C-alpha cells in the first residue's frame, strides 16, 4: 500500500538514497585526490 | 400566408475527467 500511494502522489521513495550514494562516491573522488596530497607531501607539511 | 399556415397548423420552416481516470487508478491499484 505504500508503493500505491507513492506512485499516485508522484512521490520518490528513493530521492534521497539515490542521491546519498551519488554524493558518497562524489566525496570519494575528493578524498581519492586529498589523499594524493598527503602521500605526495607527508603529514607534518599538510599540517 | 405560409408562416400564418405554418404558425396556424404549427409547424414552421476538460481535465476533469483527466482527474477522474487518476482517482479509478488508484483504486483499481
Amino acid at each position: 500500500q505504500l508503493e500505491v500511494l507513492a506512485r499516485y502522489l508522484q512521490v520518490d521513495l528513493n530521492k534521497g538514497a539515490k542521491s546519498f550514494i551519488k554524493e558518497k562516491e562524489a566525496s570519494a573522488v575528493l578524498q581519492k585526490e586529498l589523499d594524493l596530497w598527503e602521500a605526495e607531501h607527508g603529514e607534518f607539511y599538510a599540517k | 400566408i405560409a408562416q400564418k399556415y405554418a404558425s396556424s397548423a404549427g409547424i414552421s420552416l476538460a481535465a476533469l475527467d483527466a482527474l477522474t481516470a487518476e482517482n479509478k487508478k488508484l483504486a483499481k491499484q
